[PDB]
């Protein structure tokens, strides 16, 4: 991830929902990540960015596991 | 000093720079980016163009309009506020209602 | 707030992005292309060059048009709508029946 | 759905590319090439131009017809059949006898 | 099948590459060059700009004219003849007596 | 020896170079800028464009007003006095009152 | 075989390459540079443009004329004699006396 | 041999090369650069533009002209005279009185 744009639709359905969101991507750079601080910092919504674990194959390997654990689809 | 624009020019000043809220109620940070819409302040007699006399413009004063900030837009600096002047073939459109 | 395009110029919304069925029963998955087609929301007065009056365009509100997304091609944002505004010499043909 | 250009502009099919037959009885295998050639479907009303009415064009819907295949030139898919939309500018000669 | 031109539009068949010959008596091997020199084949109506029907063209079929090898220079192949269409504009000059 | 301009042209002289006073009290230091603002000198009689006549200019000898530093802009020495010469097209709008 | 002009275009042949006596009784060697001085042959009717007729031309057949060898300047050989082909635009001035 | 301008052109000649004096008292030697200002020879009938006759110009045999040494300006050489050949849009002023 590097812009906004994408994030606005689901961030969206979060912002009116309440609860906080995890957002565990390949990377999360630009406006994108600076944006989602003074989005949180405000309380608009609770947002945090983290990378992913792993490298090359072995990390989308892995990135699976976890939305099996939580009931997610990797996007 | 109130401005006198020379036919053809239209005077408009930008409104709210990405105002933070797009998407519904997410408050999108500055991302690099600038306001399309304006309000106008003064408006010229017309074109001149064809000889014939001068047609007026389609723009009163005191409408919401979009624009294109092209190349013909100038910045400049009224009283210390921020204002533009570009021709009516920079603008595109109104907002009514 | 609905728009006022500026004569000459039409507001359309684009359609689907590659409609997922081109060549029968295959879903062309997105192979980065965008979409040409869009209907009329909108439209202005008319050109006003050679001066006498005002020729009205040959555009309805809600014609199904094919457009070509050239440069005077501008996007805009209403009411968080995706919307385009360009002129009728953007407009190239109408899908009837 | 059959198309309806907007004035000035022709809908045309291409023919085919570099019929094997180039130069006599031998087979030019696909040289990396294109076809000239096409046949008219639908004609607009004609250019606006000069204020004046409109004047209509010399083409009639089915004429075999050499163009030029330059930027103006654009390429559509109807019905799943392959299309070009140019201006007449575009068009250089017909076809005849 | 003859051809047919669309208005202000000239087809014209090259003449002879560098004739061999060029200083008098001296055979002038290809030296890397082309031919300006031409036979007018079809001619179109004429010009149809400044809307006032359309003047005809000053070139009758079967002149010996030169050109200028310009872009709007286009090349062409009828019933596997060298051919060459371009507008009045690109024509220069005729060769009489 | 005082200036004649050559219809359509307008002869100004710049003002203050950044009159240091900007956003209130504070003293904007030379911050590498120019000045904007001129007073009118001297005035053509207008445009010939369109054959028909000679259409007056809209600036009277005298007038405060605001143009763009663009590239018609000429710069000359009259009296060792610094001016300007551009057309009324370069001219965007007057400061009365 | 004599050659005749397409309207508007001026047939002229060069005169001498730096005359060596430049600067009085000085022979100034090649130094790399042409002629810009040529003779009438040829003249065409006239500007077609603006519809309304054709303008005749302002040079007869055999004016010594000063010309800009621009991009507009074709060069030809006719009956082995090196000839030039612009129009008028491109002619500048006439020496008379 | 006195020259004859070919309608809408201007014949003059330049002045002095930063006449040493600039300032005042102060003796500029030469800082790298040409005059502006320039005398009228000769004239021509008037531009042809818009077909209606020819519009004489503005400039009469004499006067002392400020103009742009823009492309369109060109050199020439007369008797052994430095003169210079531009249309009269290329001039801007006149120095009168």
């Amino acid at each position: 991830i590097s812009n906004i744009r994408e994030m606005l639709p689901v961030l969206e359905a979060v912002a009116k929902a309440g609860k906080p969101l995890l957002i565990i991507a390949e990377d999360v750079e630009g406006e994108a990540l600076a944006t989602l601080v003074v989005n949180t910092m405000r309380g608009i919504v609770k947002v945090a960015a983290v990378k992913a674990p792993g490298f090359g194959d072995r990390r989308k390997a892995m990135l699976q596991d976890i939305a099996t654990l939580t009931g997610g689809t990797v996007i | 000093m109130n401005i006198r624009p020379l036919h053809d020019r239209v005077i408009v000043k930008r409104k709210e720079v990405e105002t933070k809220s797009a998407g519904g109620i997410v408050l999108t940070g500055s991302a690099a980016a600038k306001s399309t819409r304006g309000e106008v302040l003064a408006v010229g007699n017309g074109r001149i163009l064809e000889n014939g006399e001068v047609k007026p413009l389609d723009v009163k004063v005191g409408d919401i309009v979009i624009f294109n900030d092209g190349y013909g837009v100038k910045s400049e600096k009224i009283d210390n506020e921020e204002v533009l002047i570009m021709s009516e073939s920079d603008i595109l459109a109104i907002v009514e209602a």
